[PDB]
Parts: structure tokens; sequence; C-alpha cells
RNA sequence: CGUUAGUUGCCAGCGGUUCGGCCGGGCACUCUAACGGGACUGCCCGCGAAAGCGGGAGGAAGGAGGGGACGACGUCUGGUCAGCAUGGCCCUUACGGCCUGGGCGACACACGUGCUACAAUGCCCACUACAAAGCGAUGCCACCCGGCAACGGGGAGCUAAUCGCAAAAAGGUGGGCCCAGUUCGGAUUGGGGUCUGCAACCCGACCCCAUGAAGCCGGAAUCGCUAGUAAUCGCGGAUCAGCCAUGCCGCGG
């Protein structure tokens, strides 16, 4: 029991909010259920599009939600059929009158909560673990990325004891909160129970 | 000491005000 | 907790003081952050996320 | 103090008479870091000891710490089953402590009612060779040169 | 000097000897020696029959005190205890009162601690 | 050291009961699962069954326990 | 003319003006012993004018705010030993070895959780 | 008299929306005040790490209000011109009292 | 230490004064909060093959300056399916669902962790001085009146570097106590009462009267701390209508 979330040691330098906007005392409640609501929304629906972060940004009861995903053609649809149905879908759960922004992640083996997502699917699907693994640091490290690993937790392959998988490459120095790491998670339900799916990208210096 | 509640000391230490810790 | 324990939700509590915390998330009944509504392991899950706006790694 | 030497706090020298040795003895006295009570305390003891007795506060002070000061003390080490008390030479440091803390220590099981009353006549005691702080040195003493048999254990 | 029921404080100041009396505390010294007109300070032995007898005048019926207090009290204890009240039983059983834990710490109230085997 | 300061309170489930009660007469046993309330002048000489949260206990009610609470003289714990 | 030194300890400071006179003392409009004067240490924030003779010389007037009275007599030492570095530079080959000018940067260790203050742990048995 | 009071969490923020109003303002108005920084409001929870015991092992976290104030002296139009809605930053916050 | 910035700051400087930064006014200072500078064994002596060690000057600061955040491959089948998620297995007029009441507070005992003390370097009373960090829109509540008081009425200010919690406590000066189960010690208990709350019997905190216990430095054994540290002093916060907080997390003297 040790090494603490990434993302939440570089969120003040090498790392953003998911959310940026501002409240007070009588606000921040309800606009951060608001905030949860919509990034639990939009993973119901856009799973299959392949969407990495959801980014919320308010000034003033305005709403700058902004998805990015892997494949943008599945989220607008066919003429942009989609980005309405659920896009109106959205501001009848708050009365906000809220617009949205889609925006294309180049290389999706780039971002860890993708490479995430890869390997959970393949899990679910009843492939090799250490292949998984192994071919997705490839995935990654052969784009840029001076660094990977990837993580899988207990009931390897369905067996009765739980175990713990690794192969990472290059450098994933965590102890340091300089080079910006990304980190994803993802979850393999399988019927023999749960796969939890650690991701971790290593990518620039300062 | 501070346990008595009717000395000034051991009213400070509760945190309250009394006939013998007034307020002002 | 149980689904039905979170009939806080539509209290109409019948008295003011049966209100009760209720962390959002969760369903928390214990210990619930009164200005996140999140309980305090929602809350650190949350912000190790990143979707706490302006909320950092307490250092001094 | 496994790695260095523990190198020795170097004190302020004293508000009134510049002495350091005044200044240690003032902080033995000082209980639950109040050192503006020990000071007044060790300051009033300064006039009783010199109006009751018409010396120099400052030489008697230094007079009766030097009495107290014990030469040899015992210590104990594992030998063969049980441990035995060994004479020794104390460092002239530990000479420093052991004498200040005993005539504070001493001063606090004196009759008197007031703190400054104790510690003048302990001190005027000690100057003159009794005194209870006194008599915890010579049984110190008393200890070495009664298990001298013990003289080869020195370490 | 003999103020209430009899009660002989000595060579103390007034208003702390008074406290030695059963129905006075500091709090009904101090307002004796007020509405008295008496110096608190002054010893026992130096007090004036004449403000010894203005003291007892007003201590002896103002309160009730330490003959009367006493039984008063005990019969305010069989009042709650001839009755079922709960306050009683817990005065029956020698046990605390206003509401503590006695899972530990009831020695005071308890009769302390007589202990069995494990 | 007991205050409820002013309008000593007492439920209306008994107490629109017992006052109807003196209209008509002494009556027998009553049902009372309100310990919350105080207890009144007007009480003496009935009997009410306070609950201890299992079983009902016949309380008789006299003039030296008006200044008292139901419950009171029914327990809840149970030891030797 | 007027010297000027600031000096601090243990958060809080003390503005020291010193100007030649008579010798007299003024803090917070107070006499220097009626602020003082129960406090033993006090003459403790005057050793920089003992060590150059400058007792006679120069009159005072500080300003002290925060932390509590014995940190202000530690504060009032320097900004007396700062301003007197200012008169004359050559009053720091003398000042410097008693370390008259030498700020103090021991503060208050921050509290830690799973101890009590910072550094004491809470007991523990075993059995 | 005319105020502005910018808050927000980050100090990255408020500066690159300060910035941006003295410059507008002070090319029509008099001399600004300034960027006048007002003190934090830290707000700390403190939260067991982990869920049930192990209590000694927890960690804080800190969310910072910062606070600015503008103080325009005398501006007319030219101050309001470039006014309206000409800025970028979002997590900021402003507001206007006379 | 500087730069930027000035409605906290100031007869440093004059002007005015109801002598209160109060006004006039100014940013120098204190400060506030953003960006920077600063330390590198760089300089000298000595040792050494080197890395480095010892000492010295300059310096606010040196050999990792002080404190945090940070805990590797793995270990203990460690902890939690009772926060959440979850495989499998059971329950379904019921293990589910509502309510009132009671319990989680029980007491012949034991251990753990703490609080308060056994006192004169102390206690009580009056008087007076010096912090830092936080919290507050029906919430903080100056101030006025009532009441011994808890508190109530009235009511000012504050979307708060501007108003409020607020008084910091030890300390300082003055006075009382004179070694005594007490002017130490505040347990227990009778009685009277405020407040929150639908509601204080189980089972609240607070005030006032009276009661004034054990305890006069603790057996074997055992714990913390190496410098702003231990010890001691008070202050705030989170959860919360209230509060059993002496807990916890911070703050400075
Ligand atoms: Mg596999
Ligand atoms: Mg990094
Ligand atoms: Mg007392
Ligand atoms: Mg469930
Ligand atoms: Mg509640
Ligand atoms: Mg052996
Ligand atoms: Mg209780
Ligand atoms: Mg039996
Ligand atoms: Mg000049
Ligand atoms: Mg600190
Ligand atoms: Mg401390
Ligand atoms: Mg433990
Ligand atoms: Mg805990
Ligand atoms: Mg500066
Ligand atoms: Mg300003
Ligand atoms: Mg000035
Ligand atoms: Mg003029
Ligand atoms: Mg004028
Ligand atoms: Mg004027
Ligand atoms: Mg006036
Ligand atoms: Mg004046
Ligand atoms: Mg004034
Ligand atoms: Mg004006
Ligand atoms: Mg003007
Ligand atoms: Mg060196
Ligand atoms: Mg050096
Ligand atoms: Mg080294
Ligand atoms: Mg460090
Ligand atoms: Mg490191
Ligand atoms: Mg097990
Ligand atoms: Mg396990
Ligand atoms: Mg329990
Ligand atoms: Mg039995
Ligand atoms: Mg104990
Ligand atoms: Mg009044
Ligand atoms: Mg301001
Ligand atoms: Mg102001
Ligand atoms: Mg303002
Ligand atoms: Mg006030
Ligand atoms: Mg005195
Ligand atoms: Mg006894
Ligand atoms: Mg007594
Ligand atoms: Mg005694
Ligand atoms: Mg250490
Ligand atoms: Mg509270
Ligand atoms: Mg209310
Ligand atoms: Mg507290
Ligand atoms: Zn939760």
């Amino acid at each position: 029991g040790n090494k603490i979330h990434p993302i939440g040691f570089r969120l003040g330098i090498t790392r953003d909010w998911e959310s940026r906007w501002y409240a007070g005392k009588k606000q921040y409640r309800h606009l951060l259920l608001e905030d949860q609501r919509i990034r639990g929304l939009l993973e119901k629906e856009l799973y299959s599009a392949g969407l990495a972060r959801v980014d919320i940004e308010r000034a003033a009861d305005n709403v700058a939600v902004t998805v990015h995903v892997a494949k943008p053609g599945v989220v607008i649809g066919r003429g942009g059929e989609r980005i309405r149905v659920l896009r109106e879908e959205l501001a009848k759960l708050t009365g906000k009158n809220v617009a949205l922004n889609v925006q294309e992640v180049q290389n999706p083996n780039l971002s860890a909560p993708l490479v995430a997502q890869r390997v959970a699917e393949q899990i679910e699907r009843r492939f090799a673990v250490r292949r998984a693994i192994k071919q997705a640091v490839q995935r990654v490290m052969e784009s840029g990325a001076k660094g990977a690993k990837v993580i899988v937790s207990g009931r390897i392959g369905g067996a009765e004891q739980a175990r713990t998988e690794w192969a990472a490459q290059g450098r994933v120095p965590l102890h340091t909160l300089r080079a910006n790491i990304d980190y994803g998670f993802a979850l393999a339900r399988t019927t023999y129970g749960v796969l939890g799916v650690k991701a971790y990208i290593f990518l620039g210096e300062v | 000491g501070k346990g008595d509640r009717r000395t000034r000391r051991g009213k400070i230490w509760r945190g309250t005000y009394g006939k013998y810790r007034p307020r002002k | 907790a149980r689904k039905a324990l979170i009939e806080k939700a539509k209290r109409t509590p019948k008295f003011k003081v049966r209100a009760y915390t209720r962390c959002v998330r969760c369903g928390r009944a214990r210990s619930v952050y009164r200005f996140f509504g999140l309980c305090r392991i929602c809350l650190r899950e949350l912000a190790h996320k990143g979707q706490l706006p302006g909320v950092r790694k307490a250092s001094w | 103090a496994r790695r260095r030497r523990a190198e020795v706090r170097q004190l302020q020298p004293d508000l009134v008479y510049g002495d350091v040795l005044v200044t240690a003895f003032i902080n033995k006295i000082m209980r639950d870091g109040k050192k503006n009570l020990a000071a007044r305390i060790f300051y009033d003891a300064c006039k009783i000891i010199q109006e009751k007795t018409g010396q120099e506060p400052l030489k008697v002070f230094k007079q009766a710490v030097e009495n107290v000061k014990p030469r040899m003390e015992v210590r104990s080490r594992r030998v063969g089953g049980a441990n035995y008390q060994v004479p020794m030479e104390v460092s002239p440091r530990r000479q420093q402590s052991l004498a200040l803390r005993w005539l504070v220590q001493a001063a606090n099981q004196r009759p008197e009612r007031r703190a400054a009353v104790r510690i003048a006549h302990e001190l005027m005691d000690a100057a003159e060779g009794k005194g209870g702080a006194v008599k915890k040195k010579e049984d110190v003493e008393r200890m070495a040169e009664a298990n001298r048999a013990y003289a080869h254990y020195r370490w | 000097a003999r103020i209430a029921g009899v009660e002989i404080p000595r060579n103390k100041r007034v208003d702390v000897a008074l406290t030695y009396i059963y129905g006075i505390g500091k709090a009904r010294a101090k307002e004796a020696l007020e509405k008295t007109g008496i110096n608190p300070a002054t010893r026992v032995k130096d007090l004036t029959e004449a403000e010894v007898v203005r003291l007892r005048e007003y201590v002896e019926n103002t309160w009730k005190l330490e003959g009367e207090l006493r039984a008063e009290v005990a019969a305010n204890i069989k009042r709650l205890m001839d009755i079922g009240c709960y306050r009683g039983l817990r005065h029956r059983r020698g046990l605390p009162v206003r509401g503590q834990r006695t899972r530990t710490n009831a020695r005071t109230r308890k009769g302390p601690r007589k202990t069995v085997a494990g | 050291p007991r205050s409820l300061k002013k309008g000593v309170f007492v439920d209306d489930h008994l107490l629109e009961k017992v006052l109807e009660l003196n209209a008509k007469g002494e009556k027998r046993l009553i049902k009372t699962w309100s310990r919350r309330s105080t207890i009144v002048p007007e009480m003496v000489g009935h009997t009410i069954a306070v609950y201890n949260g299992k079983q009902h206990v016949p309380v008789y009610i006299t003039e030296n326990m008006v200044g008292h609470k139901l419950g009171e003289f029914a327990p809840t714990r149970t030891y030797r | 003319e007027q010297y000027y030194g600031t000096g601090r300890r243990k958060e809080a400071v003390a503005r020291v003006f010193l100007r030649p006179g008579n010798g007299k003392v003024t803090v917070n409009g107070q006499d220097f012993n009626e602020y003082f004067q129960g406090l033993v240490r006090a003459v403790a924030a005057l050793e920089p004018l003992r060590a150059v003779d400058a007792l006679g010389h120069f009159d005072a007037y500080i300003t002290v705010r925060g932390g509590g009275k014995s940190g202000q007599i530690d504060a009032i030492k320097l900004g007396i030993a700062r301003a007197l570095v200012q008169y004359n530079p050559d009053y720091r080959a003398k000042l410097k070895p008693l370390g008259f000018l030498t700020r103090d940067a021991r503060v208050v260790e921050r509290k830690k959780y799973g101890k009590h203050k910072a550094r004491r742990a809470p007991q523990y048995s075993k059995r | 008299k005319i105020r502005i009071k910018l808050r927000g969490f980050d100090h990255k923020t408020l500066d690159a929306s300060a910035q941006k109003i003295v410059e507008a303002a002070r090319r029509s108005g008099a001399q600004v005040s300034g960027p006048i920084p007002l003190p934090t409001r830290v707000r700390r929870f403190t939260v067991i790490r982990g869920p049930f015991k192990h209590k000694d092992s927890r960690e804080h976290f800190e969310l910072r209000t910062h606070n600015r104030l503008v103080d325009i002296i005398n501006p007319n139009r030219k101050t309001i011109e470039q006014l309206m809605t000409l800025d970028l930053p979002t997590g900021v916050e402003i507001e206007i009292k006379t």
C-alpha cells in the first residue's frame, strides 16, 4: 500500500484540472455535482467513440465542456446527427443552456486512459494478458513516449489466485514531478470477476 | 485548577462565560 | 449504503433535525464534508482525478 | 550519538554577571519554559546571599559549584552475568551538569518557604562544605574508593 | 465564635472562615460580609461581638443551613426514592445519577474497585 | 438541573385523551408510547402503560410525581 | 541625522530609529522600561550599543509589532545593530564576532499529522 | 469610485486577467492605482488517506482563493470602450461595485 | 535582498486634530502576494590519487540551512466486499420497506489512550501588555438595555487586509492566601435556571446556590523528545440545530 496517484501529484505543475471555474460557499457544491453528472453521462454514451478527458469550464452560467476523443466522427455523427441528440439531452438535465465542443486526439496509443481502455477491452474478451500488455507497451513506445508502464490486477486469465502483471519499458519515474507522466485506469469486468488496468505514459521533460 | 468551572481559569478552559468570567 | 437509506434526498423530513449529509457520489452515511457534498473517500478520489477545481496538494 | 561527537551548546552569557555558568544554572531552575520566572528567583536569591552574608554573590556561586563537583563516580558494566559498579573519573563537562543539578535538586528538598530563600541558603551551605548538594557529592565519592577493587574494568 | 448552628471557625479571614459552615460557600460568605458591612480580611479573633451578632442575625435565618440542609437533602432523596423514579433507583444501587457512563470510572459513586476473576 | 424554560411540553397524543377521560371519570389502563411528555396535575389518579421498547408497564400516577416525565418510572435496562 | 535598520526574530518586526541624543529610548510611545521591566532579558536588546559604547550618543524611537515580547527584544537587538552599521560601516568588524547582525531563523516547527505537536508521538503499550 | 474585485483559484489566471484590464484603461484613463493584491483565503481539508482506519496516515489538501483590486481613477469612455467583452480567461471571476 | 503594486502601512515628513492614521497626504517602512536574486565546497590554509574531510573569511544563511509534499522489486493469504465497485452463493408478504419506542450510553470487573490534579517556581483577585493561523449572508454579531449569570430583547456594521468571532493565556505590576485535604483538588450529589431542538426519563451542553470525594508525585513495569525540540501556555478549524471534543487536524507565545 503505497505509490499515491500520479495525476493527483501533478495537478499543480505539468497537469491541469479537468474542471476550471470559480464558485462560492453556496455555489461549489452543486456546480461540482453538475460536473459529475456531465462526466457521468458522457462515459455512458461516448465509450465506443473512445473519449479520454472531459474538460468543463465556466465563466458565468455558460458551460464550455470539451470532449477529447480518439474518433471525433463517432461524436459528430453523420452530418451532425448525434451532436444534436445528446447535446440537447445535455441541456435537459441541466437548464444551463450549455454548448458543446469536440477535439481530436492524435495517437490514441499516446493517451494513457485510452491505452488502459484498449487493454481492458481485450481482457473482457480473454486474450493473453502478458502479450496484450507488452503489445500495448510497444504501441506506446513506438511513437515518442520516452517511457511506458502497464499494470494488470488480480485474477489474471481467470486464475483462482489473484496476481499482478508487469512489463514497463523505458523510464517511468513517478517519484519526480517534472516530466508530465500521463496516467489512466480501466476496468475490465468478466465472469470470474473484476480486473483493474493501470496505464503509465512518459513524455517530455520540462 | 482548569477543572474548577467556577474559577476564572476553568471558565477559559471550557471556553464559556459567567459570573466568575464576564465579558466586559 | 442502502438505496432505501437515500430517502434523505426526498427528505420532507417531518422534522428539520432528521436531515443528514449523505455524500452524493457513494451514498456515504458517516463522514461527509459539507462543502463538496462528498465523503472523505469520494473527496480524496475526485481530488486525485483533478475534477475539483483549485484543490491542490497541501504542503508547508 | 552513534555518528558525531554531539557538540556542546554554547549558552548566552548572563545578562547581569556576563557569566555563562550563571545562565546555565538559571536554566536548571526554569520549569515549564518560564525563564523570566527562573531569573527573578536566581537574582532575588543573590540579594539574600549578599545581605545576610557580606560577600560577592558571584564568588560564592562559583565557590558553591566547585565544592559539589565530584571527582569520581560509578557506572554499571555487564561482566559475566550480573553487572558491577565500576568507579571511574568524571568528565569535566559532566562535573558541570551534575553539580548544578544537585544544587537545584537539593535546594528544593530544603525547608524554606520561598524559592529564592532555598537557593541562597543552599548555596551558602554548599559553599561552606555542608548542605544537601554536597552530601550527594560526598556519597558518590563514597561509591568510588569502595568498589575500587573493580578499578581494572575502567573501559 | 459561633455563628450558625454550632460552628466555630477561628484565627483565619472571616470570608474563608464562613466556608466552614455547611450551607455557606464563598458565594454566600461574600454576600453576608457584604450586607453585614464587615471587613472580609479581618481575623476571626479580632471580630467585634457586635459584628458577630449581626453576622449571626443574617446567616442564622436567611438560608436553610447545616442541620435543616442535611435533612432536607436527605428527605429530597427518600422522596425520589419512595417514588418509583429511575433517578431514585440510581441512588438505591449507589450508581451515578446525572447520566455518566458506568462501564469505567464510576469509582467515586460506586465504592472503589472490588475485583473479580477472569 | 432540568429545564424546559416555558410551555412545559406534553405530547398531544395523551393530552387530548386524558382530559376527555377526566370528563367521563377515571378510566382504566392507557396505552402510551410517548414518554417524551411531562406530567401535568390532571394525570394524578390514572394508570398509564409506558413502553420500555419491549413491554408496557402500568404506572400509578400520584401527586408527588407530577413534576417528572413518563418513562422515569418505566426503566429500559435489565440487570441482575 | 538619523539612521535605520529593520531586524526580525520569530515572526516579529521592530523598526529602529537611532538619532543622536541624551540616550533615552521610546517603544510604541511608551518608555523602554514601561513596556519591559518585569522581563529580565530586556537589556539584551541594547547590547549593540554597549559593544561600541554608544549608550549616551543616541536616542531611539522603536515601533514593535508581531510575536511575543521576547522575540521583540531580539528583534530590537537586530534593528539597533543594523542601524548602527549604516551609521558607521566600520562598526561591522566590531559587531560581527558577537553575531548581533546575524538573523535567527529558528521558527516554530509546523505541527505534523500522526503526532501530537510536530515531534511528540502518541505513547503506545503493545500489551 | 469604480471598484473591480478579482477572484479565482489560479494565481496565473488573475494576473493574466488583471494585466489585460490595466493595459486597456491606461491608454485612456488617468494613472491607475495598480494591481494591489489582497491576501489569500486558504481552506484546508485533512482526510484519512484510506478507508477503514489507519487513522494516522491522513493527507490534506488546500484550495486557495487569490484576490486582486484595480481601482481605475476617472475613466470615461475609451477605458470602458475596451472593457465590454474582450477577455480570454475562464477560471477568473469579476465583480463591479460603484 | 530587490523589482512590480499600493484604501493593512506612517509626525520616518510636514500640515490640521474632537490627539483616535482621525483628516489632509505619501509609499519610504511594516505588511500583503506574484516574479525574481541568493550557496556553488565557488574562495584561502591543511590532508588526500580522487571523491571528500577539517578549519577560516565574506555572508541573512553553508557542507542536506530548517520543515513538508514524495515511500522502490516485494513482504505479511495484512485491512476493508460496512464507502464505492464486484465474481459466486443465499433472502424474497420476506434478511427486503415504513414508523413509533428502545438499544448502540448497559456494570461485580480488566487493559489501552487521554484530561484534570495532588500545589508557594503555587492558587485566587484586580489591573495591564505582546501573537500567528482560520471561520462567518440568517451567519458572525460590535454596541445599548434586562439579568449574579448562562441568556433574552433591541440593534449597528460586515457579500468582509475595511465589520464581527476578540478576550489571546502564560507574562507584567498590585493585593490576598502561609504549608494546612486548605483560598490546593472539582469528583459526587440536592436545588434553582438559560439555549438548541417536535421532543433532553433512558441520554445534551451551559449558568447560578449548596455539597467539596479520591488524590500530599505513584509497585513491578513502561513512553515520548536531540533545538524552537522536549516541557508549558492559550487560539482556531473541520463534522454540527445542539453536544457529552479532555479527541483530531492546524496556529503561534
Ligand atoms: Mg493473459
Ligand atoms: Mg513527471
Ligand atoms: Mg479553586
Ligand atoms: Mg450495495
Ligand atoms: Mg444531524
Ligand atoms: Mg545472558
Ligand atoms: Mg456524559
Ligand atoms: Mg452471579
Ligand atoms: Mg531625514
Ligand atoms: Mg509553521
Ligand atoms: Mg508549541
Ligand atoms: Mg496502535
Ligand atoms: Mg483518526
Ligand atoms: Mg522585501
Ligand atoms: Mg493597501
Ligand atoms: Mg515612525
Ligand atoms: Mg493644512
Ligand atoms: Mg486640517
Ligand atoms: Mg481633525
Ligand atoms: Mg472624541
Ligand atoms: Mg496618546
Ligand atoms: Mg480613539
Ligand atoms: Mg477624506
Ligand atoms: Mg481627498
Ligand atoms: Mg569546510
Ligand atoms: Mg564555514
Ligand atoms: Mg556531503
Ligand atoms: Mg529539505
Ligand atoms: Mg525524491
Ligand atoms: Mg485473512
Ligand atoms: Mg490482502
Ligand atoms: Mg461505541
Ligand atoms: Mg452477578
Ligand atoms: Mg490514565
Ligand atoms: Mg449589566
Ligand atoms: Mg483592502
Ligand atoms: Mg483596512
Ligand atoms: Mg476589499
Ligand atoms: Mg470588541
Ligand atoms: Mg504577587
Ligand atoms: Mg485522604
Ligand atoms: Mg476547598
Ligand atoms: Mg500539601
Ligand atoms: Mg531524529
Ligand atoms: Mg461546532
Ligand atoms: Mg437555530
Ligand atoms: Mg478546542
Ligand atoms: Zn462518498
